[PDB]
């Protein structure tokens, strides 16, 4: 019953968030 | 042929879940076409007492089952007559009965049911629990029957 | 430079030339328009309703296309002229086509039609026969019509600079003649006209497929960056291969690959095995001949032993009979074409065959011997006419001294009495008089008087059937009836069950029978090169001498009566424990030779396509006058009845041969003794056959030559044989003398095996059409994407290219490309469910299905072009899914999520991204049993309706019995009817289904509470650390392309058996043996009634339930222990939804097992066993994407952090899908089990 | 025996190559022949066969009796064999055959 | 070299915290 | 008194609970020998005190026994499966003068 | 040549309850036509008492079941004769069949009986049973004739 | 940065379920960023020991 | 009696049944032994012992 | 308790048709 | 043109040589 949104322009985000972990 | 009630295992047999055994296992099931004619023969020998008397069959697969030989040790000491004026086992089918009483007994003991052999070394030849149970009165004995319902 | 991107312009181009005035935008799901012919037109014209314009409306939309209905554009179809853009070649194969024609001067029987010319207002007595022939013998029915094929071809040869033959001689078709047949897009059954000859379909199949078979070689050749392929010494050029070899089949190409098949095959098999250094790949496996778990090692060479052998006169012999078999194939085209010049590249290779070395590790000489195998399938599925021919038992060898018949008929008596032993050791038993009637159910009628009649009469007889088959020529099928098969239900049920098991031990001095024969099921169950491994391991190894003998027309010498009085000698004495029980009455004595008889299968009269003379007209009606009769038997529609062969024999010949003949019932059709295919024993026979013959083989070789060829293994099969032996002695003389009595022994038993069928070779395997060379696989692909064996109807289109992507999966594995392997699909996603819509539409509003009004009337259907991008869509988005990167890892909607956060698809999924939730929806369609009941049904059947109506109105879930009998009743109306009357219901369903749908934003990754899928490992995180070995890893499977080479690379082949089967899989297992139980539920059915209803108060109230479901009673005790063992075990309640991990190549890798784990995975403890399999098969997925893109081997680790935040939202996660609130009040499950017990306190 | 027991038999000339009671010692007085002849005689007499499991409910009811707790012993037997662990299963068995 | 796939609780707080 | 002894307390607790139905199967069985097989055809006193004492010391003078072969778990479920005979013979009454 | 009555193994006692031998599986056999001249050998010597002798022919092309070598050790030494008189078989064919009895009388799928060997490592040098019996007696002595008729 | 392996805690540890401690929850339990940092300082203060 | 004192009951209750499989394990390889890899190839006992 | 007198109805009329 | 990848294309020659 979880969902996320079809609007996510979040793609910076969550590549800064992995290459701030890398 | 008629089961018994089937609350009958169920509060005594596997009264607990996380812990299985012998009898555990076998409850679960319930004979083939071809074991419902076995069991129309037990109830033939058992009607003709000393005329039609019984053998256990060769085959293996069950001979090395465990959980099968196990539980029909037991079992066939309570159904069977062995005793001092008539006989269903035969010489055979006797003492393959014993062996498996033999493993029943002593498959699985703690420390605290401590086990003193005898001199012999012969199946059901010691002295089981904390209060010495002489266990050599159920091996086959067909003059005097002191296994089984004789 | 992505196959997204670049592909997706092809696709669009091919749209852009077929419908011609198509203004196509990418980012749309799919475009719609229109399209109409004037055949429907017509018709209401002679009901009396006149039209306003005939073929006005026709003018405006020709050339124009000025006229638009609601906005939406009207495109007509091209014409065969411009599918090449009117392009012209020398096409010196095309001028060999038009000399070998021939008008009105056919043998009317014969297997496959030659090349008749169509003349104009030609006669109705052979040209309409021709035509009767031709609307039967070449069909192309499948999913895509065959004009869109030339147009795609004219696209794809331009993006790859490269002409194929077969285009060359398709562009000379279109400029000198119009237009080859008429085939509707609608149903692609119909081909209603052919111009100028009539083997024009398979002009163009033929043509279809040989174009992609040289854009599969040339792409191919880059990926291994090779210029050409390499024979042992010298270069080779693969595409004059195919050229030398398209130019012989070209005159008649059914009968010439018939015949040439056989060098071709031959040619693969010995081609290493002479060389004096011998590479091969070294296996390991058990110490059985047969056993499967094998283990890989490098690379190697050794020197071979059996160099000299090969100068013997076994060789010598059998090579010239292949170099006569290409020969007499080029005999009969030199003269029926006008060609001068045949094969002149092969046949420089076949005059050394055997010294030439092959060695599998460099990759050009792996694709050269795959090339070869799958040169033969241009020509699919062969259709032929076949002839009754009769018993003729004077050629029957009657059993003699001499001879070694009767020594087969005794021997093979002691083989059904074997197996009828060894199968009471299984406890597979004969059937008892109690459960004669229930079981009676296995097959989809039983009287007294009907089972004493007989069929040796034109009266009443049986009636023959036939089927087709990929390269081969049509094979038949008997039909029985169903009063005399269940005599042989009855008996023969304790050896159909015996030999299914799949394991068995080959041993010749082994007393069992049972391991050293075998037959598989329909489909392979799991890989081909998994299952096949004991295959490959004998052709790595020094001292193994292979003898696979063939048998040439097996039935014409099983037509003899020793196996037929053997096999019922062996049945009779074997039925003697079981004499004292009756059947119905009378005995199991009587009732065998009631399945067995005279008049079932000893002399019986059986009806197929009669027999036809080719005569005069003048003398036919000077005969026929007397004889005109019918409604005794049936003519075809281009023949002229007469009554009598013996009216119809006198006049037979002539030099005219004008008017055909045809007798209808003083014919006596045809009588057969021989072991039918029908019948339950078809398969168990004639292997046992193969046995009794086969252990006569052993004895004479070690009674003439002792000493020398000693049996290590016996395996029987289907028409084959396959001795795994090793041979004692490098001699020229003595082998010479061995291999001589192999034959003396078959020839003695009334067969004829060919030596040149005879495999005697110490470095080639084939069995079951997989071919094991020098320790690896040399693979075959004779499955194809044109023709079909039947029409195909897409009912199911979410399912259909879900199961088409299946048989794409397997052609890349052996050998196809995988990205030609992706634009085939590509292509096939928009051109299925086109003309699949009854009526017209107007945009953004309501969707019209009554006109009333004569424009509308005109516009009849309409076309659905989805967009070519709609194949990487993942499932449960109204689209099915295939991966851009892979094929084999099925795209769903969590890895839709994964895959574009991943900056290598970056560039791949850039053009994917903006079609999810744009796509439009699936067309996704969905008295006797009082005795052949269990007492369950009868008991049920039998109540007081006041009783038996409460378990339907109201209540009870019921999904098989007494309705889905209906529904079997629903299942034998299907093929004509009820698939066509529910197809008037679900049009009408589609359009509000359509209306109606909003492409919703939001998408949710997770399922309902009392199901789980491969979406519930993103509660978690996923870490790639640790650090694994780069040791690639060894397997036998070559050729393949590099997006599936790293994959095995990486990953090794497994070892083991995959655990993942989850034991709610494990009562599959239970219920996929009764096949009352398999076709009918499994185990989403099963857990649904788990669904009603768990804890209950006993287990007598736990045996009962499923009764209640009226299939059987025997299995309940399946579901009585292992729920008892649920209730004792933990489990996880839910189920697994998946549609992963299926395809044989999925499979063959090392992923989805006990041992994957343990390298690449780690997951906290607290998980359940069906929660550690979602985490598994998404853990499996990762990893063979992570291999696809080169990222570096790594160690896939799912993490949970101490973020007290989050780790409150899996535990309110993990809640709601373990137990349901609501319907926790609907099941009654105790809350009280310890697995939901455990919950409060896992992660806290 | 069936060539010194035919009709004829009573006047035939036997002639014999080769004496049968080897003396073993021609055989080991072959300098440093040790591992020679421990190929020879595995390729001459060792036999071929298979490896058979016991029942899977011999450790049911004994091993893995208490669910609910697991230990060294308890891990295993859930547990199949590889294709390349079998070959040392078939390396203990050849040193059990050989003793010394 | 790729790194890590967050799971859907950890894309949760991200298009929380753009909007505030 | 053994099987609580030797510490099977759940199995020994399945025996005393079964001892009702245990006694009215052979409580049946009694019936079945003593007034519903008994006839001309049945054993003598003196043949039927011969049949144990003959079987011991082997001496085959007599008859011998038919003997029947049964399987392993079948004496499981001949304790779980009481014979009731509902339907007597349709020769019963019919015997004495078949007898005669 | 007459086979014997068939009810001399099966006892069919209702309808499904039918006592069976233990040679089950060789009663139920044919011969086939070059063993069925090996019959007419077997009485063709049985007729002609000295003038005739019997042997092995051992065949490798022949593959048959094991326990019908040890079943066919006990029927050679109660249907030939090697007495003090006459002999109806080699020094070798008797020398098989004492190996024959060996292999038959040691193999023991039903619970072993206790046996004691004897010094030497000739067949049938044991004393096998409960209360061992001799098999001494049974190897095949051409002067007194111990084991076989005779 | 070396982890032991994880068999040496799931028959030790955990080796029953149903019973949970203090050392039964910080089992499995990654680090974070920041508590990954701080395992570099106590190494750092082990090899300089004073 | 080794595994019983030590307190692994059901550890040392699994070698008690898988007596009968172990004894007939060890008496087919009593048998290859001693009556099939008996050759002149096999090692003398005076090398044997020694 | 609808579902659970559904089973006990068909199990006793089952019982007199055996 | 290729649509596979160099750098898997380039992996499997480091291999492929390995065998020759």
């Amino acid at each position: 019953l979880l969902s996320v949104f079809a609007l996510q322009e979040i793609m910076q985000k969550v590549r800064q968030v992995q290459a701030d972990y890398m | 042929y008629i089961a018994p009630n089937p609350r009958i295992s169920s509060i005594t047999l596997t009264q607990r879940i996380t812990t299985t055994g012998p009898f555990a296992i076998l409850t679960g099931s319930t004979p083939t076409a071809q074991q419902l004619n076995d069991v129309r023969k037990i109830y033939l020998a058992l009607m003709f007492p000393g005329q039609i008397i019984l053998d256990l069959k060769i085959d293996p697969g069950e001979r090395m089952d465990p959980a099968v030989r196990m539980v029909a040790g037991v079992v066939g000491h309570l159904l069977f007559t062995a005793g001092g004026r008539f006989t269903n086992l035969t010489q055979n089918m006797a003492r393959q009965l014993d062996i498996a009483l033999n493993d029943y007994l002593l498959y699985m003991y703690n420390t605290r049911v401590q086990v003193n052999y005898g001199p012999t070394g012969e199946p059901l030849d010691f002295q089981i629990g904390r209060n010495q149970y002489d266990c050599n009165v159920f091996r086959a004995d067909f003059a005097t029957g002191t296994g089984y319902n004789g | 430079v992505a196959i997204t991107v670049q592909g997706a312009q092809l696709i669009k181009r091919v749209v852009e030339r077929f419908y011609p005035g198509i203004a196509f935008n990418i980012n749309e799901g799919a475009c719609y328009i229109y399209k109409f012919s004037d055949h429907i037109r017509r018709i209401r014209m002679k009901h009396g309703t006149k039209y306003r314009r005939q073929a006005e409306e026709i003018i405006r939309n020709i050339s124009l296309r000025k006229e638009r209905l609601y906005g939406i554009p009207v495109l007509d179809e091209v014409e065969w002229k411009y599918v090449f853009d009117g392009q012209t070649f020398q096409s010196y194969a095309f001028e060999v086509y038009v000399n070998s024609i021939l008008p009105w001067s056919e043998l009317d029987p014969e297997e496959e039609f030659l090349r008749n010319y169509r003349v104009s207002r030609e006669m109705t007595e052979v040209e309409k026969f021709i035509e009767f022939r031709a609307k039967n013998e070449m069909q192309i029915y499948g999913d895509i019509p065959i004009k869109v094929w030339c147009c795609f071809i004219n696209e794809l040869s331009a993006e790859l600079k490269h002409v194929p033959l077969g285009m060359q001689v398709m562009a000379d078709f279109v400029n000198r003649f119009d237009s080859p047949f008429h085939q509707g897009n609608r149903d692609l059954s119909n081909l209603e006209d052919f111009q100028v000859a009539y083997t024009t379909p398979l002009l163009f199949e033929m043509c279809c497929m040989e174009s992609i078979l040289e854009f599969n070689i040339k792409m191919r050749m880059r990926e291994e960056e090779i210029s050409a392929l390499e024979f042992g010494d010298m270069k080779v050029d693969p595409v004059g291969l195919l050229r030398e070899f398209f130019i012989l089949c070209l005159p008649h190409p059914k009968k010439i690959n018939n015949v040439l098949r056989a060098p071709y095959s031959w040619f693969v098999k010995m081609w290493g095995v002479g060389a004096d250094p011998i590479v091969v790949l070294q296996s390991t496996a058990g110490d059985d001949r047969n056993s499967k778990d094998v283990f890989y090692d490098k690379f190697r060479t050794e020197p071979n032993r059996y160099k000299a052998l090969f100068r013997s006169s076994f060789y010598n012999e059998s090579r010239r009979m292949n170099e006569e078999k290409i020969l007499e194939a080029v005999k009969y085209s030199q003269k029926l074409g006008s060609h001068d010049r045949r094969l002149p590249l092969f046949e420089k290779m076949l005059k050394t065959v055997y010294t030439t070395p092959f060695y599998p590790h460099k990759s050009s000489n792996m694709i050269l011997a795959s090339f070869l195998l799958s040169i033969q399938t241009i020509t699919g599925y062969g259709r032929a006419w076949v002839k009754n021919v009769s018993t003729e038992f004077d050629k029957q060898l009657k059993p003699n001294p001499s001879n070694l018949v009767q020594d087969v008929s005794d021997l093979t008596r002691e083989f059904f009495k074997q197996a009828y032993v060894e199968a009471k050791e299984r406890r597979e038993e004969i059937v008892k008089p109690e459960d004669l009637y229930t079981s009676m159910l296995r097959l989809a009628v039983f009287t007294d008087e009907e089972l004493h009649k007989k069929y040796n009469s034109v009266e009443l007889y049986q009636t023959k059937g036939s089927r087709d088959v990929p390269i081969k020529a049509t094979r038949t099928i008997y039909s029985i009836n169903l009063s005399v098969l269940v005599p042989q239900l009855i008996v023969t049920l304790p050896l159909n069950e015996y030999f299914s098991r799949v394991g068995g031990i080959t041993s010749p001095d082994y007393k069992k029978i049972g391991g050293k024969v075998i037959v598989g099921d329909l489909e392979a169950t799991g890989s081909r090169v998994m299952d096949a491994a004991d295959c490959f391991r004998n052709s790595a190894d020094r001292d193994i001498f292979t003898i696979a003998i063939d048998y040439s027309e097996y039935d014409t010498h099983l037509t003899r009566h020793n196996f037929r009085t053997g096999m019922l000698q062996g049945i009779r004495e074997a039925m003697a424990p079981y004499r004292d029980l009756r059947y119905e009455g009378y005995t199991l004595e009587q009732i065998i030779d009631f399945g067995y008889g005279e008049g079932r299968v000893a002399n019986t009269l059986w009806n197929g396509k009669r027999r036809l003379f080719k005569t005069t007209f003048d003398a036919y009606i000077r005969l026929d006058e007397s004889e005109r009769d019918k409604g005794s038997f049936k003519v075809p529609k281009g023949v002229l009845p007469v009554s009598s062969v013996d009216v119809a024999n006198r006049i037979a010949v002539d030099k005219g041969f004008d008017t055909l003949i045809a007798a209808t019932d003083g014919s006596d059709l045809a009588l057969i003794d021989t072991h039918l295919s029908g019948e339950n024993s078809t398969l168990i026979a004639n292997s046992m056959h193969n046995m009794a013959i086969g252990t006569l083989m052993q004895r004479e070789v070690g009674r003439e030559q002792p000493g020398v060829l000693t049996f290590l293994s016996e395996q029987y099969v289907g028409d084959d044989t396959l001795f795994y032996t090793k041979l004692h002695t490098t001699d020229t003389k003595v082998f010479d003398k061995v291999a001589a009595s192999i034959f003396d022994t078959v020839a003695k038993c009334g067969h004829e095996a060919s030596p040149s069928k005879t495999m005697m070779t110490p470095y080639s395997v084939e069995k079951t059409q997989t071919h094991a060379k020098q320790g690896c696989y040399v693979p075959q692909d004779r499955m194809m994407i044109i023709s079909s064996e039947r029409r195909k109807d897409i009912e199911d289109v979410q399912g259909y290219v879900r199961s088409q992507v299946q048989t794409m999966i397997t052609k890349v594995s052996r050998g196809f490309c995988h990205d030609l392997a992706q634009l085939i699909l590509m292509l096939k996603t928009t051109f299925i469910g086109a003309w699949k819509m009854k009526r017209t539409i107007k945009e953004d509003a309501m969707y019209r299905d009554r006109k009333f009004d004569s424009n509308d009337e005109d516009g009849f259907t309409l076309i659905q072009i989805r967009n070519p991008l709609a194949l990487y869509v993942p499932i449960g988005w109204n689209g099915y899914g295939a991966h851009p990167a892979a094929l084999n890892i099925v795209m769903t909607e969590e890895m839709y999520v994964d895959s574009i956060m991943i900056s290598k698809l970056d560039e791949i999924m850039a053009p994917i991204r903006r079609i999810v939730h744009d796509i439009p929806p699936c067309w996704n369609e969905t008295s006797f049993f009082s005795k052949m009941a269990r007492p369950a049904v009868q008991a049920a059947l039998s109540d007081p309706q006041i009783i038996n109506l409460v378990e339907e109105l109201p209540l009870g879930e019921f999904s098989p019995g007494r309705i889905s009998r209906t529904m079997m009743h629903s299942a034998l109306l299907k093929e004509s009817s009820a698939r066509t009357l529910l197809s008037s219901g679900y049009e009408l369903e589609y359009q509000k289904a359509l209306n109606s749908w909003i492409t919703q934003v939001s998408m949710r990754l997770g399922e309902e509470s009392g199901v789980i899928s491969t979406s519930y490992a993103k509660l978690f995180d996923v870490y790639f650390e640790g650090e694994l070995d780069g040791a690639p890893h060894m397997f036998p499977d070559q050729n393949l392309s590099p997006q599936f080479y790293i994959q095995k690379m990486m990953i090794g082949p497994r070892v083991s058996s995959r655990v993942r089967n989850s034991y709610v899989d494990r009562i599959d297992v239970i219920l996929r043996k009764d096949v009352v139980m398999r076709g009918f539920i499994t185990a989403n059915t099963i857990l649904n009634v788990i669904e009603k209803l768990g804890t209950n108060h006993s287990v007598g109230d736990l045996v009962t339930v499923f009764t209640l479901m009226n299939i059987e009673t025997r299995v309940a005790e399946e579901l009585a222990e292992y729920m008892t063992s649920e209730k004792i075990r933990f489990d996880a309640l839910k189920l697994l939804k998946k549609g992963i991990a299926g395809d044989e190549f999925t499979m063959s890798l090392n992923v989805a097992t006990q041992d994957f784990i343990d390298t690449y995975l780690a997951y906290p403890y607290q998980l359940t066993k069906t929660e550690v399999d979602a985490i598994s098969l998404y853990c499996t997925q990762m990893i063979m994407l992570r291999a696809a893109l080169g990222l570096p081997k790594k160690k896939m680790k799912i993490v949970v952090t101490d973020d007290a935040k989050k780790r409150y939202k899996i535990r309110l996660q993990r809640f709601r899908t373990h137990v349901p609130k609501i319907k926790v009040l609907k099941k009654l499950i105790d809350p009280n089990r310890m697995t939901v017990r455990n919950l409060e306190n896992q992660f806290v | 025996q069936e060539v010194l027991t035919d009709f004829r038999r009573q006047d035939t000339i036997w002639v014999l190559a080769l004496q049968l009671p080897v003396n073993p010692q021609v055989v080991w007085d072959v300098p440093r022949s040790s591992i020679a002849n421990l190929i020879m005689n595995i390729a001459t007499c060792l036999p071929t066969g298979e490896y058979i499991a016991p029942n899977p409910r011999i450790s049911s009811i004994t091993l893995t009796q208490r669910i609910t707790t697991t230990g060294p012993f308890a891990i295993l037997t859930g547990s199949t064999p590889t294709a390349q662990q079998l070959n040392d299963v078939r390396k203990i068995y050849l040193a059990l055959m050989f003793p010394g | 070299d790729s790194g890590p796939l967050l799971s859907v609780f950890a894309l949760q707080e991200i298009m929380q915290k753009v909007r505030q | 008194r053994m099987l609580v002894a030797a510490g099977k307390d759940s199995e020994a607790a399945y025996f005393r609970s079964m001892l009702p139905f245990h006694m009215v199967r052979f409580a049946r069985i009694n019936q079945i020998i003593n007034e519903d097989l008994h006839s001309v055809f049945s054993l003598p006193d003196d043949m039927f005190n011969a049949l144990l004492p003959d079987l011991i010391a082997g001496a085959h003078q007599n008859a011998d026994p038919v003997v029947l072969d049964v399987s392993w778990i079948s004496l499981w479920f001949a304790f779980n499966r009481s014979f009731e005979p509902t339907h007597r013979n349709e020769m019963l009454e019919v015997a004495p003068l078949i007898e005669s």
